[PDB]
RNA sequence: GGAUAGUGGCCUACCAUGGUUUCAACGGGUAACGGGGAAUAAGGGUUCGAUUCCGGAGAGGGAGCCUGAGAAACGGCUACCA
RNA sequence: GCGGUAAUUCCAGCUCCAAUAGCGUAUAUUAAAGUUGUUGCAGUUAAAAAGCUCGUAGUUGAACUUUGGGCCCGGUUGGCCGGUCGGAUUUCCAACGGGGCCUUUCCUUCUGGCUACCAGGACUUUUACUUUGAAAAAAUUAGAGUGUUCAAAGCAGGCGUAUUGCUCGAAUAUAUUAGCAUGGAAUAAUAGAAUAGGACG
RNA sequence: AGGGGAUCGAAGAUGAUCAGAUACCGUCGUAGUCUUAACCAUAAACUAUGCCGACUAGGGAUCGGGUGGUGUUUUUUUAAUGACCCACUCGGCACCUUACGAGAAAUCAAAGUCUUUGGGUUCUGGGGGGAGUAUGGUCGCAAGGCUGAAACUUAAAGGAAUUG
């Protein structure tokens, strides 16, 4: 548990024995559908969205109130990013990163857990490559990541 | 490979003992022989529509297919009218009472009737020695894909 | 402990542990065997007529034979309030 | 992480008979620990076992009695034919009269004895006694 | 200790345990329909917040997050549903 | 868990690591290094005939005190120069120079035998009568 | 195309840039012919097999060849080196 | 470990032990050896955890998708009776397995042949495993038979009407990894419909 | 290779000491000690103790976070705080008592779940010495790092504990 530290934390979200529910929810998945998308149109994250319509709206859990997750619903409506979002901040972190160490390369630790992100981030990849979410021969560049952030 | 020029050769290129009757006009031009294999092996269409020639090719040749019959995935296509596939295996030790990964490579000849991929699949017949290395020939391709759809482009 | 046709053999079927149902053996000298009174009408306990039990060297040893009889007597009928079977 | 489950479920078993416990919670169940622990039920080394439902693999509790010794996993799922059925009995089982090598066979989870009669073969699973 | 119901476990000893370690997984947080008179109506909020809410016609502070549940800001009611 | 791995796939690594192995077995390295003909006087072979250098008593290890009679061997087959031990009672005046001795081991496979130290051979026949017959009267040396 | 009894880079012309490998290629060693089999008797294993049967090689070392259905023969020839 | 002056170990006589046409020895080898450890090792201080983390190959890798139920047919051993001339079979009773139906349910599909496979067309996601079988040299080995006078052997021989012949034998089993054929569908891989380039007609 | 260079201080200089005293102690003091840029890759680099996963037992403390409370302080005035208290719960640096178990023992909540022997995997070791030597390959400016035999030799070396 935890591949880059000794970590041993147990902290996650314990998911509810009811799959329809709440039974106190009116609206419908029109109304979520709908407002899912006006916040892609303004182009938050369905990890930033799910939150959003947790807090703010009624929404316990998107999967539910509509028979689909919250990016499956976002690629059909064509907002779907190029790359996905863990792999986006996965990127986009070794970005900062690289990006302290060209200020200061005397810091070590940071060299350290450069290798630690980017090694994951080749991981994802190789993953996202077998299952065909990127294309065959996608690799993170050094280089070219700046541009990819941003 | 293959996949046109038909005559490329300095030889001229040519079906043996089938014979086109130039004072008999005919609107087909080239009189194709072709057979089918046997073994419950589909002679493809593309042999017959075809316009190719090989003599190593086993609906369309004077090679014959018997003896064993192969599977395995092909994991060269850089010859041209010739492959190599990857057969994989286990392998059992007795004394550990376990198996080792093994893998025995095989060239085999593929005729112009089939276009063969890397990552595919194939059934292959075995046949007469045809050049140093193959003694087998592909007869049937069991991937027609192998995810090739699934790379998609962006919107 | 039979044998071919009938008899049976090997002396000594020993006994049980009422408790944990392991078998408690000669040699097992923290081994205990309870002696229960069964009383009668006005409290008179009629010597000689028992609710006993066995309970082995494992559970005395590990704090558990209080706890492990007052569940063994009380479903027995001996006791009731106490012990819950859920916790 | 995990690579036998049926493995960590025997194991709280025969940790709880040594420690005397009579119930166990196993988690996250099998459908080969059901077929496995079904087994033993039938042929009384447990009580009877609750698989109750979260919504991922499941738990269950065993009741487990006390007549048991030892059940255990075979770690790599071992081919066995037919003629080494014997000779891997011989090995972990206490006397030729009871205990039960039970495997896997293209013909469901049972043991050795069962295995003669029907007379078919497979993959080790485990052990009970 | 040694015999106890696992099945049957007293829901005061579950309310104890850890939200993953209970018999049965499920989350212990919870949804409040709360009030600011000068809204006629509720936005429905959930416990520990994270974003910190909006009403949803004026800008008007509901909670404000930390670690766990929220601090709801001043006069408000709720109800848990 | 014991690291060998327990795969059921793990074979080659499981016989490999134990063919790694063998070689801290000691004679199974001995096998294979062919050290039985590359090196040791003999050939490999039980026993080796060889001349006579000189007789050297050797003095032998504690507790003992004892001058142990040897002879300095030059291997015929070999041509290697070994030293080995005469058995039992005079028997030194069985050799004297030049002769022809057969030679053994000691038993030990190697490694000397006792408070003679460094001295992993014995004196079997010599002059082909055999040291036996020679200590009991059975055979005499032959004339020359 | 030549050649062979015949397939085949077997050889030859033009042509292609291919074929093997950490699933250990390639290389080095073998006091290595391989198999039937042999010894040691919980099982599992370990060790050996020149040698009575099968298969392969060779007739001092190499090549070459005649005769013939059949030999690259050696109790056949020709040459070399010994 | 014996021997430097009373030697239970040397050189001898006497006696006694072990094996016995045999016994000693050197060398290899197996067992002893769970001291090579798949079965089946040890690694804090005896020999032995890389200074630390990353990471390719290798080994390995959570859970879930036909469950349960109802109705037939046919087998082989076991009893309680036996009917009978030691075995004979039907009913009573169990015990283990095999096949087949229906409960929403292809074992490929059509065209007839036939009453279960004929042969022909058209197609079929691919694996590991486990069953059974066919094909498998003798000798060797395990082993039935046979009184080489015993025996290792050998595969002979054994019966009268031994003056004109009769006649049982030369079994069986083992053979494995791969190959072929076949029953199995558990465990474990593998492929499928998602920008539908989807399935059926 | 520059800078820096107070202090301490391998070399070296010495005063004492001893039979000797190239030392211990006293005294001076070069390199060093710091730093910039490049090298080096070793330590008893220690928990002399692989990583992931399951399970096996009580107890009070403590670190960070979180949950509950008609709990105490502050007060300016309820509040809001902010520290404190009590209980629960995760994740941590540890500690006590135990011994179902383990072990050669010292001791171990793992070193337990092992002849009733199988969760996944990496690494190492196979009497002592010769020896971490020779050799070859490779890294380094160098010192050195890495990998790494054999001949021969030898009955013990060795661990924990026990009594003297
Ligand atoms: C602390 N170092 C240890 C070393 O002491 C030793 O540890 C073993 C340990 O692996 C064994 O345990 C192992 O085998 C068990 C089988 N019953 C279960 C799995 C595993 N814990 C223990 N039974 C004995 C220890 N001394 O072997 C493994 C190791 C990591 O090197
Ligand atoms: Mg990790
Ligand atoms: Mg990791
Ligand atoms: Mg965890
Ligand atoms: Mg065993
Ligand atoms: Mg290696
Ligand atoms: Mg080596
Ligand atoms: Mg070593
Ligand atoms: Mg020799
Ligand atoms: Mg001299
Ligand atoms: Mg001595
Ligand atoms: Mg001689
Ligand atoms: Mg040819
Ligand atoms: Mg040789
Ligand atoms: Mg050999
Ligand atoms: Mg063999
Ligand atoms: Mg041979
Ligand atoms: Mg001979
Ligand atoms: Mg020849
Ligand atoms: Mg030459
Ligand atoms: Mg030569
Ligand atoms: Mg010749
Ligand atoms: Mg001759
Ligand atoms: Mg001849
Ligand atoms: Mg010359
Ligand atoms: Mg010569
Ligand atoms: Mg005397
Ligand atoms: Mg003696
Ligand atoms: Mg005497
Ligand atoms: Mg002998
Ligand atoms: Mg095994
Ligand atoms: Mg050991
Ligand atoms: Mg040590
Ligand atoms: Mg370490
Ligand atoms: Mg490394
Ligand atoms: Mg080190
Ligand atoms: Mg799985
Ligand atoms: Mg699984
Ligand atoms: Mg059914
Ligand atoms: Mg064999
Ligand atoms: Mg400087
Ligand atoms: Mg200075
Ligand atoms: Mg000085
Ligand atoms: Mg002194
Ligand atoms: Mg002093
Ligand atoms: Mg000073
Ligand atoms: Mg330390
Ligand atoms: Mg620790
Ligand atoms: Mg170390
Ligand atoms: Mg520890
Ligand atoms: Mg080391
Ligand atoms: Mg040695
Ligand atoms: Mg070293
Ligand atoms: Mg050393
Ligand atoms: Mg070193
Ligand atoms: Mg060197
Ligand atoms: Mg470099
Ligand atoms: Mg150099
Ligand atoms: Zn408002």
């Amino acid at each position: 548990g935890r591949m880059h530290s000794a970590g041993k934390g147990i902290s996650s979200s314990a998911i509810p024995y009811s799959r329809n529910a709440p039974a106190w929810f009116k609206l419908s998945s029109e109304s979520v559908i709908e407002q899912i998308v006006k916040y892609a149109r303004k182009g938050l994250t369905p990890s930033q969205i799910g939150v959003l319509l947790r807090d703010a709206h009624g929404v316990t859990q998107a999967r539910v109130i509509t028979g689909n997750k919250i990016m499956r619903i976002l690629k059909s409506n064509g907002l779907a990013p190029e790359i996905p979002e863990d792999l986006y901040y996965l990127i986009k972190k070794a970005v900062s990163v690289r990006k302290h160490l060209e200020r200061n390369r005397k810091d070590k630790d940071a060299k350290f857990r450069l290798i630690l992100i980017e090694s994951r981030i080749h991981r994802l990849a190789r993953y996202y490559r077998t299952v065909a979410v990127l294309p065959p021969n996608w690799k993170y560049e050094s280089a070219t990541a700046s541009a990819l952030v941003n | 490979s293959t996949e046109l020029t038909v005559q490329s050769e300095r030889a001229f290129q040519k079906q043996p003992h089938i014979f086109n009757n130039p004072k008999v006009k005919t609107s087909k031009r080239t009189k194709r022989w072709y057979k089918n294999a046997g073994l419950g092996f589909k002679t493809p269409k593309t042999a017959i529509e075809g316009s190719y020639i090989d003599k190593k090719c086993p609906f369309t040749g004077l090679v014959s297919i018997r003896g064993k019959i192969l599977t395995g995935t092909v994991v060269s296509t850089k010859m041209h009218r010739t492959i190599v596939i990857r057969r994989a295996y286990l392998h059992y030790i007795p004394k550990y009472n376990r198996y080792e990964k093994r893998h025995k490579n095989v060239p085999v000849h593929v005729s112009p009737a089939f276009r063969v991929q890397v990552g595919d699949i194939v059934t292959v017949g075995q046949c007469r020695p045809i050049s140093k290395t193959v003694r087998f020939n592909v007869v049937k391709v069991s991937a027609a894909a192998g995810k090739a759809n699934k790379q998609f482009a962006k919107f | 402990m039979e044998n071919d046709k009938g008899q049976l053999v090997e002396l000594y079927v020993p006994r049980k542990c009422s408790a944990t149902n392991r078998i408690i053996k000669a040699d097992d000298h923290a081994s205990v065997q309870i002696n229960v009174a069964k009383v009668d009408e006005e409290g008179r306990a009629i010597p000689g007529e028992y609710v006993t039990y066995a309970l082995s060297g494992y559970v005395r040893s590990r704090g558990e034979s209080d706890d492990s009889l007052n569940r063994l007597a009380q479903n027995d009928g001996l006791l009731k309030n106490v012990w819950s079977y859920s916790r | 992480t995990r690579s036998s489950v049926l493995a960590d479920a025997l194991n709280a078993i025969n940790n709880a008979e040594k420690t005397g416990k009579r119930q166990v919670l196993i988690r996250p169940s099998s459908k080969v620990i059901i077929k496995f622990l079904q087994v033993m039920q039938k042929h009384g080394y447990i009580g009877e076992f609750e698989y109750i439902d979260d919504h991922r693999s499941g738990k269950i509790v065993v009741q487990l009695n006390g007549r048991l010794n030892k059940c255990g996993v075979i770690s790599p799922r071992f081919n066995v034919k037919i003629g080494d059925i014997e000779k891997w009995t011989a090995n972990l089982l206490p006397a030729r009269q009871f205990g039960y090598v039970i495997l896997t066979t293209s013909a469901g989870i049972m043991d050795h004895e069962e295995a003669r009669r029907k007379h078919v073969s497979g993959k080790i699973l485990g052990f009970v006694y | 200790v040694l015999v106890q119901d696992l099945l049957h476990p007293t829901a005061a000893s579950e309310a104890r345990k850890h939200k993953l370690k209970t018999l049965v997984q499920g989350p212990r947080s919870y949804f409040l329909d709360v009030k600011c008179p000068g809204c006629l109506n509720i936005t429905t909020v959930f416990s520990h917040a994270q974003t910190a809410v909006t009403c949803e016609s004026c800008s008007t502070i509901l909670c404000t997050p930390t670690g766990g549940k929220a601090k709801l800001s001043e006069g408000t009611s709720f109800r848990r549903k | 868990g014991k690291g060998k791995p327990r795969g059921l796939n793990s074979a080659r690594k499981l016989r490999v690591h134990r063919r790694n192995n063998r070689w801290a077995e000691n004679n199974y390295k001995k096998r294979l290094l062919g050290t039985a003909f590359k090196s040791s006087p003999f050939g490999g072979s039980s026993h080796a005939k060889g001349i006579v250098l000189e007789k050297l008593g050797i003095e032998s290890k504690q507790p003992n005190s004892a001058i142990r009679k040897c002879v300095r061997v030059q291997l015929i087959k070999n041509g290697k120069k070994v030293t080995a031990f005469v058995p039992n009672d005079g028997c030194l005046n069985f050799v004297d120079e030049n002769d022809e001795v057969l030679l053994a081991g000691f038993g030990r496979k190697g490694k000397a035998k006792g408070d003679i130290p460094g001295v992993r051979f014995k004196v079997v026949k010599v002059s082909g009568v055999s040291l036996l017959a020679l200590w009991k009267e059975k055979k005499e040396k032959p004339r020359s």
